Parts: structure tokens; C-alpha cells; sequence
RNA sequence: GGAGGGGAGUGAAAGAGUACCUGAAACCGUGCGCUUACAAUCCGUCAGAGCCCUCGACGUGUCGUGGGGUGAUGGCGUGCCU
RNA sequence: GGGGAUAAGCUCCGUGCGUCGAGAGGGAAACAGCCCAGAUCGCCGGCUAAGGCCCCUAAGCGUGUGCUAAGUGGAAAAGGAU
RNA sequence: UGCAUCCGGUGAAGCCGCCGAGUGAUCGAGUGGUGGAGGGUGUGGGAGUGAGAAUGCAGGCAUGAGUAGCGAUUAGGCAAGUGAGAACCUUGCCCGCCGAAAGACCAAGGGUUCCUGGGCCAGGCCAGUCCGCCCAGGGUGAGUCGGGACCUAAGGCGAGGCCG
RNA sequence: UCAACCAUAGACUCGGCGAAAUUGCACUACGAGUAAAGAUGCUCGUUACGCGCGGCAGGACGAAAAGACCCCGGGACCUUCA
RNA sequence: GGCACGCGAGCUGGGUUUAGAACGUCGUGAGACAGUUCGGUCUCUAUCCGCCGCGCGCGUCAGAAGCUUGAGGAAACCUGUC
RNA sequence: CGCAGACCACGGGAUUGAUAGACCAGACCUGGAAGCCUAGUAAUAGGUGCAGGGAACUGGCACUAACCGGCCGAAAACUUAC
């Protein structure tokens, strides 16, 4: 039960699977290191996650007065939000259903001394 | 062709776990008195002042 | 120089050759250019050979340059400055420097320079 | 190459054919109004 | 950058935030315990080793008229309806 | 018993004959109709049928007297053969 | 629902449960969490009275799958730019394509798509500072142009009328 | 015969958006055989480390279409000295 | 000779077996002929088993690098004239 | 970087260096450049001159790039015989 801070992000325009593909890297990585990994990641879902993680770290600093280097990305999870439907058309008079997905993203950073 | 059955949870998640990602191997750089972490591919270009460091 | 081992660089030999010539033009015009990687890998040798013609200066060398690049300001530039400037350096006039990839397609990018150290 | 669909639109034709006047020009075509006028419609006839 | 969020507040309650009474299942994931890479499995059942949790009588840890989760291994076993 | 080639897992009749249908369990290597036997529920009780007792598979490499030499056993004819 | 009684903002129902029960459909007036206003009991009455299947209906979500494709046979590039963010947006120089058309002007048809300013959660088969996308405002001027007020063909309607 | 080499659009790798028909299940081997008479699922034996990727197309009586040939029932339309 | 008279999610589509048309014969007629004659759309992105190749992971009682034995499997095996 | 290659893998090198590219020279392929001069009315021919040009093959040269570096990765014991 170490002191934590929370951060969320909702109605984001990246499918949750393509979020998890990145988040697997940084479950347990320190904040600074994860931010850098995500700066230099070749994925188009790294920037939202970057913003969320720095958000949580900032909230920990300001609102709960915590050292930024005692921190880790303890718990992370991305989940499926709403879904919008688009009747995209296709041959022989047929019409198929695109589903434009979204995702919520959740981060909880502890403050761990060694 | 077309599948014939609803391919299970085990097999599904198992193969799905191959679609993963690796992280680039990072290395320090002494960028003008301070330090930042950057791949090794771009080390010289950083030391010469081209890499957009944010 | 050593031809492309596989398929070409923009969709045909025509477009390839035109593209290399435009990029040599831009290079000798400025000094640096930022472009995707295999273009640089293909454009070291082309450009070094044009430069060598410039070094061994003559009418004949000059025409055999002008039959590619189509820009008299740039050939004057070569035969006026870049030729004698790389007299004693025997080989190896270019440099490649990799940089941050491209957003749209993750594609590599590289800055190709002319050296200035002698 | 003949992809000529059915509906080549025109309006003078539309009105001399499917129009109000030519609905009211008979008996059967009035009753076409009396349903639409009663059913709740808005555009009885183009 | 903004969306969105964390504190501070309103409020009886923000597990009532203008995507809002309650807020199921399918479905999607994060942690904790057991188990699984020499094996032929209508996917279960009967016996059951081993480990983990718990209640109780005791004594420096310990069996029990116990109970629950997993369950190596063995036997038996040919989906539902019309 | 007929038709058929006195063939068919063929077809058509009989039968206080049977079982399946509507009937599980045991045996038959697996096997709706064959043999045994007709399931009120429980027991970490006993005796038996059909069948079977070298190991897989619980029970006898059981006792006695003779045959088999062919792996017969664990498919088969007309006919042949010290 | 008729009738009689009991509990209920000192927390009913409903839902997630744990512990238990009944020979079974099922049950807990047995207790916890969530939650916020009606319910239970006994006797009778009446039923839109019990769903697992109808190539069943409506909504939501999975496997296939982070796979196929991303809409021609013209081909894109470098510097600078604003911008949070640029393969694509603006400009510069190159390059390449059509050139009885992929150019300039009308009719039908559509209906503000035109210009300016601002904007980018939706849309564009990616992103987007961009757009025929979004919002507000602005904008179409005829003695001689194409029609009417001028005429008639095919054909239509059709006073009276004739037939029915 | 007798096929070989080259280039482009795809196919393969990377970044982004991102469907589909089909689907009782599932940690879905092969053989000889048995069976509603062509077995991934049963018996008896043989083989096989878990998870993936490109590729072929023998089977899954593969997907599509409540057979279009045949038969039955109902209709339709056509004919004629019905 | 067998393997759906092997093999069309591998190719053809000449034949046969849709609608057109003609000859002979039958039928009064519509039309028919195991008679003939010319013409006539062959759909599918491979989920699983299977197969050819190639990787990641773990294992073989410490972690590693080289050289290799051989169970067991495969490929090849033709023939003529002077 | 490769004459290894669908990606990954495989093979080699990685300033204690000739792996690649360039540069110099060579081999080979093409076949007698441009400029100038001469003869020609002009088409054009001749000389300078195995000329010039040029891709993979070969030898040499450290001139450019192979970096001033990140990550994985090593020992429960137990008994007889000794």
C-alpha cells in the first residue's frame, strides 16, 4: 500500500488492442524510461499514452506532493469504450459495417522507494 | 475459402500474443550539458544537432 | 554505377534516373538534403562520380555531366568551387546521417551531406 | 459500355406525368389524393 | 494543442457530472493462488497425490464426523433437438 | 415357406416365438435387434448368471489322463497325398 | 386483483453474493455489498401465465483478424513556411501527364456546393494546419442573351355535341 | 518438344485505417477394423515437444444456393376431332 | 488394374445434360426421340487436420563454444550396340 | 554487408579494420569519342588515338560509413559403491 496517483483518458480514438500492443512494454517500467520508450516507439498509439503518463506524474507532483523519480507505472489498462457504426458499401449491392472504435486508458503510478 | 468453426479462446489468444512489439535499445546522450535517452542508430545525428528532442 | 539489385526506386528506371538527377541537383545546390534512406544509399555513388568528373575538369567531362542533370547553374557551381575544393581528397565526398523516422509511414530518413573538412 | 440506368431525370416530364393536374384530370387520380391528404402526408404530388 | 482527467468545491450521495435513476449477461482487460512445453483430450465424471485459503479442538506447530479453489495421474464415457 | 440363381444386410406371408422400437447395465476387441438380465434412491457390504482367470484386464503360467508340430488355434471348396 | 393482517427512507424491490434447505419445479420472515420506494403473507378469483432450437424478430458483442483491401493502366521530388503536430497544406525551382482532352463555353439535372473569416472529437478508405466537410456573414443586377407577353406541327384538354 | 531470364501491379516486411461470408463444441494425428454400409471424436496398436510465419490444396462428404435431373402433391401457361 | 470408373476450393470444357435452330421418324397439335447436326458464363481472401520448408521458446540438474557417433528415416537403383 | 535470403534465420567484418561504397590500375564488353586540324561545293571521310565511355570480376588505398553502447547470461540436494 504505497502512495499512488491516478490518471485517465476517455473517448480516445485508438483501438484498445493497438493500445495494449504498446502498454505491454511499460507495465512496470519507471515513468521517465517509459516516456522515452514511447517517444522513440514506432507506433501511432504512443502519443496518447505519453500524455496520460505524464499527466499522472504531474498530478502526483502537484496535487499530492511526490518526488518524480520515486515513481513507477504500477498498473495500466486500456479498455473498450463506445463504438460508432458506418455502413460502408461494397459490391453486388451489398453493404458491410465498419465499426469505428475508441478506448479508455487508465494509469495508476505508485511512489516506490528502493 | 471460409472457416468452418469458431476458433476457440485458447488458440485465438495464443496466436494473438505473437502480434507484439519490441522496444528500441536506448542509450544516453550528453545533449548540451544534460542527458537524454535515444536509440543508438541516431547517436551521431543527435550529437551533431539534427534530432528533434522533445 | 552498381545497378539496383531488385525493383526500382519510384516505379521504373525512367523515374529512378530522373529522381537521382533531381536529388543531385538539390544536393549541389544546398549541401544537405533530407530524404528516405535507400535514395541516399543510391545517391552516394552517382554524386561522387559527377564530382569526380568535375575534378578532372574539361569540356568533355563537362558535357558528360550536362547530359544528366540539366542545370547550368549547378554545373557552374561544381566546376567553379566543388571541383577544386575536393582535389586532394581521393574518394569519399559524401556522408550519410540517419535521423528520426517519418510519421506517415514510419519510413527511415537520412540527411546526406557533403564533407567540408579539407 | 452501356450503363444507362433507368432514371434520366427531367421535370417537365415528371409533372406532365405524375403531376397534380393530371391526377385531378380524372376520377381515379383524385382518390389518390384523398388517401394521401388523409393519411397525413406533406408532399401529395411532385 | 485540445478532448479528457486529478485535486478544490456544490450536493444528503458526483459507486447522481449534462455520454448522467438503478445499471444484468454476452463481451474486453489488470492483479492474486494452483496448474500447464513426451503429449492423442464430446473436453467431463468416480478415486486421488501435491500445494494454497478457511472454521474449530489443541499447543512452540497440529489432526478434524470438516468445508471450499486448483487438481498430477488411473478407470469409465459416441454433442442437443426434429 | 413362396419369388430370385433354392444369391443378397433382397422382397413377401405365418408364429400366446423373441428382442429393438419405447430398454439402461455385463459379455461379444469397438457393434439398435445376439447370450445374460428387465434399472425406486443411497452404502469404500456379500453371493451368482452369460462370459472368463499368462501381462495389458480383477480372477488359475490350476489338477489328471491322452491328441496337435500345423503358429493349426486365430476363414474356406471340388479334389490330391506313405 | 377481492378480503384480513405484517415489514418498509431506523433503508422494500432489483442485482452480486456467502451460508444453508427441500424428493423435484425451487426456496430462504438467514444474513453481507450495491441501491433508493414499494412489497409479503393465507384464502379465493382471472391469465397476453414458464423458450433452447421455428435457414425465428430487434439491439448489442465475439471467431475469421489486427488478415484481405485502401478504387487503375500519369511519377513524384528538394528547400523555406506557418503550425502543438506535416510524405500530402501555401510558395520557389525542377520533373512528369492530357493536349478533337484529363483544355475553354452552353442546355438538361442538382441546389449554395461560389467568396471571405473562423474551425478542425463527426465525415474523406491513413494523418491532416486541408476539403465540395462544419458555423456565421456576403454574393447572382439584362429594352438587344435563353424563354413568356408573337405563331403553330406531333399530341393533349375540349364549350356546345354525338354515343353509352 | 522444353523451358529459361528481365521489368512493372499485387503477393511478402514495416507505420496507419480496417471489414467479410461461415461458425454446436475443442489443447481438432495415422493406420487395420466396427458402425445409418466412405470415422479428427469409437476399439486395438503406431507416431508426435509448446507457439507461430510464407506456401500447396488431398479431406473436413469444405462455403454458397429449403436440387435445377428423377418421383409425389398443388399451380401456371400452351394445344386439340376431351 | 485400384485409390468417388484417383485428382475440376488444381486446369480444361471437346462431349453429355438448360433455354436458340435445322434434318429424318412418331403425333391431327402443342411437342418428344438411350437418333443426328452448328452454338452455349466453371464462383471462393485456406479456420483445422495433412504436407514441403523456415523461426521463437523451453528442455537434456551449473551457464556456454566447437568437433561428432548413430538408433531410425529418406534419394538413387534403367538398359542397349559393336 | 554477401553469389545467404519471403521477414526472421545463415555467413563474415565491426578502427588491434580491406566488409561495403568511392578512387587508382588491370581484365572483359562496345568499337575509333568531344575539341582542333586537313580534303571536300555538301552530304561527310581521314589524323591526333586500342581513342573515349563503362555495372557486378580482380589487386591496392582507410578518404566517407562500420560510432564515445544498451541488454541477456552461472550450481536444492540425496543414498549406496568408492
Amino acid at each position: 500500500e504505497f502512495p499512488s496517483a491516478t490518471a485517465k483518458a476517455r473517448y480516445v480514438r485508438v483501438s484498445a488492442t493497438k493500445a495494449r500492443r504498446v502498454i505491454d512494454l511499460v507495465r512496470g517500467k519507471s515513468v521517465e524510461e517509459a516516456l522515452d520508450i514511447l517517444r522513440w516507439a514506432p507506433q501511432a498509439a504512443s502519443e496518447p499514452v505519453a500524455k496520460v503518463i505524464a499527466s499522472a506524474a504531474a498530478n502526483a507532483q502537484n496535487n499530492e506532493g511526490l518526488d518524480p523519480s520515486t515513481l513507477v507505472v504500477a498498473t495500466v489498462y486500456a479498455d473498450e469504450g463506445p463504438t460508432a457504426k458506418r455502413i460502408r458499401p461494397r459490391a453486388q449491392g451489398r453493404a458491410f459495417r465498419i465499426r469505428k472504435r475508441t478506448s479508455h486508458i487508465t494509469v495508476i503510478v505508485e511512489s516506490r522507494p528502493p | 475459402a471460409v472457416p468452418k468453426r469458431r476458433m476457440s479462446r485458447a488458440n485465438t489468444r495464443s496466436r494473438r500474443a505473437q502480434w507484439k512489439a519490441e522496444a528500441p535499445g536506448l542509450v544516453t546522450v550528453s545533449v548540451a550539458g544534460q542527458q537524454r535517452k535515444v536509440p543508438r542508430r541516431l547517436l551521431k545525428a543527435a550529437r551533431l544537432g539534427l534530432v528533434d528532442l522533445d | 554505377p552498381k545497378p539496383t539489385k531488385g525493383p526500382r526506386l519510384g516505379g521504373s528506371s525512367s523515374h529512378q534516373s530522373a529522381l537521382l538527377a533531381n536529388l543531385a541537383t538539390s544536393l549541389f545546390e544546398h549541401g544537405r538534403i533530407k530524404t528516405t534512406e535507400p535514395k541516399a544509399r543510391a545517391l552516394r555513388p552517382y554524386a561522387e562520380k559527377l564530382i569526380t568528373h568535375a575534378k578532372k575538369g574539361a569540356l568533355h567531362n563537362r558535357r558528360e555531366v550536362m547530359k544528366k542533370i540539366r542545370d547550368k547553374d549547378v554545373v557552374h557551381t561544381l566546376f567553379a568551387e566543388i571541383g577544386p575544393f575536393y582535389a586532394d581528397r581521393n574518394g569519399g565526398y559524401t556522408r550519410i546521417i540517419k535521423v528520426e523516422n517519418r510519421k506517415g509511414d514510419n519510413a527511415p530518413m537520412a540527411v546526406i551531406e557533403l564533407v567540408r573538412e579539407k | 459500355a452501356k450503363g444507362k440506368r433507368t432514371f434520366q431525370p427531367n421535370n417537365r416530364r415528371r409533372a406532365r406525368v405524375h403531376g397534380f393536374r393530371l391526377r385531378m384530370r380524372t376520377r381515379a387520380g383524385r382518390a389518390i389524393v384523398a388517401n394521401r391528404r388523409s393519411k397525413g402526408r406533406r408532399a401529395l404530388t411532385a
